């Protein structure tokens, strides 16, 4: 009785599973490693912080290697709860990353929104949120410290620590664009908030100290880091017509090996919409009641899961002008690729289109290597817009086929596609393997 | 104006002067000794 | 600074650096084959419709096979609140066949104590709107839904079947469609005038190897570890208003069984594993005048109001002696799958693993039943006395009571996963052990 | 299709499929050694009660022991929303011990501590559910609660204690129950009359090992690279509504240090590490005539509304010389967890790793305090003039400020989770280092 | 010892050989003459060797 | 009781006897005032 | 402290009333230390 | 900050602790007309 019973149950089909024993689960042999401590570091803007400013920043040298960085901004409100989206990330316009004055990568507030939109999850993303908004139904003049992380390669995993030893004679820095204007902070819609307080801001890197060793070889040896890159253009959407369903075929200006295409579709009015407004609950300024109007979203829900108000019939992808897989709906791109490739939860109006097996991760698992293709396209055929979005009936009642009239406010889409480049870094400088 | 891109941060010299090992004690110095666990011996404690 | 961390250095340290193995800043990634995966819409033969069944054959488009989606688009015949799931309750079952030998069974219930045990977070979330209405849709509503199989291959890539090594072989999945699904063509007993029919395709995702992988996937022989469902419906030992029912379930089971999975239900509800009570959620109407305690809410059958269950406790015998000692339903629910999954069980639903990680494709502790020549599921009943339609008596009651609705629970699901081999040899395969 | 990206080859592929070394479309599983696991309850010592101390013996019915359950039968002192995590408040400590030699030992604050700093999404609400009420249940509702711990060996197989190694010791878990718990026994400061003594059982799984594996646990020697927790109580530098108080606590820390995980409470209240308030959940009938900002919504203690923290910044200074630049309490409480947990952390509840991934098993950086002459904590409070009772002022404040309420979290619980090496060999074992 | 408790006992190494068990219980009356049946056996619930 | 074996055995009278004989001066009060309540304590007072 | 007879004419061991607002002190301590340069950089001989 | 490295810090309390305990006579009030206003000025006054 008891688990020797199991034990003793043993013939054929264990020996499949148990003879011949290679491996233990009750002897973890954890191994032994190099000597290194992490310092947060602040370091100096250059420029001048507030709305639409530029700033930048160079990386100080204090440690040998660098890894995660985090702006950090003081924002007010301007209004009260329920007001702003992610206003830290509206804030954050755009980043460039420069090694010896070439840029390496960049990234775009629509990028962080995106990113977090397909990548985070669960309590990640929650805790996510709570250091870019204010979650809490905070109030009018609250004013509170917000923490953008930011996305590069070398903030994502200490693996790719960027050798900041090795890169003796090669500055680098952050180049930084913040908005012109961040709802909820400084303006309303399109008016501005009497009175609205500039952001305060404040870099900070940690950096990675090393022991002699290690150090010393960093300095000295060569190395070759297999690393991302987001490429990223914005072009007009074939705005869905009341009448029938646009269609669109985008020519995709991209280059290296993609891990995976993705994008969304949006109204440049209001920061994260990515659908259209309706009358029915968190999907408009005042939904549920008599209030409400479909030409203000309800910012701190602006991003929804309801399908009804998404744009996306149905796509394709073409290489060089052939089909790379069989047209699907909008739904397949939103709900079952990061089903598969991701296993967290896309918002509506966010899709994703993998190359890879598991795009959320580091090690490469297949990609598309848009340095051959001469014609590669993204085909895309919209939803007919003609849903009266201020009757939630209409709305919740309706097909697959069709979406608000409202998404017609939909007029601008980004298509990011990620990939993968090599930073080669050798007698004290830096560069990228591939340009194109 | 040399360090126009960056230098790596010295380090200092860090003596422990106090002692900080006041509660610590290694097992090659004090190995620790055999206990009862529930395969008790007989109650030979039966004399003459 | 970090440099005064690295400076107190001393005998300590020698576990964690001395002679040291690894870094943590040069990750090396592996150099991997050059492939690209397609979504390829397979051809569904037969009637499509309510209580149909239907089957495809799996097209050689690609070398090896992972992911499979059936599509279905269904439409509200009703509310919000009136469906469950209803793409998944809609896909009955699914058989796995390989030159004619069955490999596998899913069936639409274990879709849902699979779900139940290992999806989780966003994840749980993500299925659900990939399988149901959740943004409080309206009669009419019309959705696609994506219902992905869990067959061994459809969970990881590792698994990928060789339909390459496969040449002498045809790959073929049935599928049943449910006659009823409740909120789509019927609400309760009730059909819907004017229901839809659903709309139906199969996809499966394949890999394209290049040449040097394609050929040894074609040419070398295949011994893969694969997982299996076994299955059995069986009658439930009910509890009464008065005493306390128990049961001794002979399970019939083989093979080397990682964990088994069960849940007691309510046929005509799919998804009901509890009783039904006048709480919120819990019933048609529940915390006003109209609840009724006979009808779920059927938006909201799930729930982790583990009172509502029949379970007070089990154990599993295997040669008429205790595997392990007599553990609360509570148990099963809860602390099973915190031990073993890390996500969150429903309540009704139960788990015990023989296996140190069940929620794993590596193998790691296994009952082999082909070794057992009896064993049961034994199991103590919850006394059925709460009055459902009474907060006070469902919220304020004993561990050892459940509601009177509770004897509704008639039926047992005892589901049980293991490990066998399938072996793809010559162009053909099956499966190394037949019990 | 599939193939017109599989042909689009080129010289950048050689970095990602030059030389292939692995593929993705089949998985070698590895034959692992035969072993059966089987939970089986132990037998407590002494008399099971609010407030008593109780004891276990592990049984040697297996050759390994892993997770350990500790199951507590409580009944509700009253309605919903007047516990919070009470089979978690009801076991106030868990001493570890083997031959004697104390290995660890854990608080009911470290388990709430722990569960808020590293727990997450279902798991955390998993456990939840079997450590409190959570369905809105009433009062006399029965409920048995399974409180796993969380020692090293509790955690993963990989450090299972090999009992089968120890022939020659007594390995052993002492339990304190508190003296009181909220919506149990006691509702805050009153005691309730009529409530039952928790019924306890402590279950143990134990890992039957096969023949050979078996022998080669008894007869060879072993090193298991565990975790152990380190704590001191310490007073709060009192908040106040005048000025922002301060504080350098020194820390009586040693061992290389995965980690530090403090928070602040008020120890009336049990989970409290924030300040109550006039906003919903935040205290006892927020939001409206009954409200007071005395008493928590017991069944909403926690929260992650950060303006009812009371830290305003914190350092490390490692002797006198600070080891990170200052950054505020809302730095430890939400950054660090990013970086290094990825959960969500409560208010009121902060981290600060010397670990590149401190929520794992390998020790991925380590600060050692036995060789640090002085390692201080120094702390900055914010100023605590907010009117609790007031959601104006309670939610459209500033940065620097916190609520009057939060003058009571005087408590202040200072944790590290720190790396050691059990050794065991000839039947007995102990710490490499004590 | 209690009503719905776990309790056990190791048989100490006293002698050589053992034979006989008696365990012994101290229970009261909670209503008169006819109220019980067997309650000393009905409260060893089980015992296990 | 040593190995499952009786060595030895006290009584309340023994230890009011031994107390009787042995104990003395200070040292008698000393454990007095560990086992009896001597400053005029009134009912209800409780005492370790 | 309103009362300059009770404020000057007062005993060394006494102040005013309102002495105890001064409730921060602030300690310093200023010392030694060696800046080394070497090679085109440098920073601290020693840390404590 | 010197090479990345603290080498000191000063506070205004310091500044004026410092200046209470080293500077004199003449030397602090000129200190003193640099640091604040000395000869009676008003309300709006703006000074370097």
């Amino acid at each position: 009785a008891g688990g020797l019973s199991q034990l003793v149950a043993y013939g054929a089909q264990d020996v499949y599973l148990t003879g011949n024993p290679q491996i233990t689960f009750f002897k973890t042999v954890y191994r032994r490693y190099t000597n290194f401590a992490i310092e947060s570091i602040q370091q100096t803007i250059n420029g001048s912080v507030g709305f639409g400013n530029k700033v930048s920043t160079q990386i100080s040298r204090n440690g040998d290697l660098i890894t995660d960085i985090v702006v950090e901004f003081v924002l007010t409100k301007g209004g009260n709860g329920g007001t702003t989206y992610y206003p830290a990330e509206e804030l954050l316009q755009d980043v460039e990353l420069e090694i010896g004055g070439q840029r390496i990568d960049k990234h775009y507030n629509d990028w962080f929104r995106t990113y977090d939109a397909l990548f985070r999850m669960n309590d990640d993303r929650y805790n996510y949120r709570r250091m870019t908004d204010w979650v809490n139904n905070e109030l009018v003049g609250a004013q509170k410290r917000f923490y953008v992380p930011l996305i590069f390669f070398f903030n994502q995993t200490p693996g790719l620590a960027l050798p900041l030893i090795a890169l003796q004679y090669h500055e680098v820095k952050l180049y930084f664009t913040l908005a012109s204007q961040v709802q909820g902070v400084n303006y309303n819609g399109s008016s501005a908030i009497a009175g609205a307080a500039q952001p305060t801001m404040s870099v900070w890197v940690d950096y990675i100290f090393l022991d002699t060793q290690e150090r010393t070889r960093f300095a000295q040896l060569p190395h070759e880091y297999l690393i991302e890159q987001l490429q990223f253009t914005g072009s007009e959407t074939a705005t869905p017509s009341a009448t029938t369903q646009a269609s669109q075929n985008i020519r995709l200006n991209f280059n290296h090996p993609t891990k995976y295409l993705a994008w969304n579709f949006n109204n440049p009015t209001n920061y994260g919409q990515y659908t259209a407004l309706a009358n029915i609950p968190g999907a408009c300024s005042g939904a549920g009641t008599a209030a409400a109007t479909v030409t203000t979203p309800d910012y701190g829900n602006t991003g929804t899961y309801n399908e009804q108000l998404a744009v996306l019939d149905s796509a394709k992808i073409q290489l060089n002008g052939q089909d790379r897989f069989a047209t699907r709906k909008g739904s397949y791109f939103n709900k079952v690729q990061p089903y598969q490739s991701i296993g967290g939860v896309t918002p509506a109006g966010v899709y994703l289109y993998s190359f890879a097996l598991k795009p959320a991760g580091r090690q490469p698992s297949g990609t598309c290597n848009f340095s051959r293709i001469d014609n590669a396209t993204l085909s895309l055929t919209y939803k007919t817009c003609s849903i009266d979005a201020t009757s939630p009936a209409a709305v919740l009642g309706n097909t697959e086929t069709v979406t608000a009239n409202t998404a017609t406010l939909l007029t601008a889409l980004n298509i990011y596609a990620k990939n993968y480049n090599v930073l080669r870094i050798m007698s004290g400088m830096g560069g990228l393997a591939y340009a194109n | 104006g040399t360090t126009t891109g960056g230098k790596g941060e010295i380090q200092q010299i860090a003596s422990v002067n106090h002692n900080p090992d006041a509660l610590v004690l290694n097992y090659d110095d004090r190995p620790p000794e055999a206990t009862p666990n529930g395969a008790i011996l007989a109650s030979t404690q039966y004399g003459k």
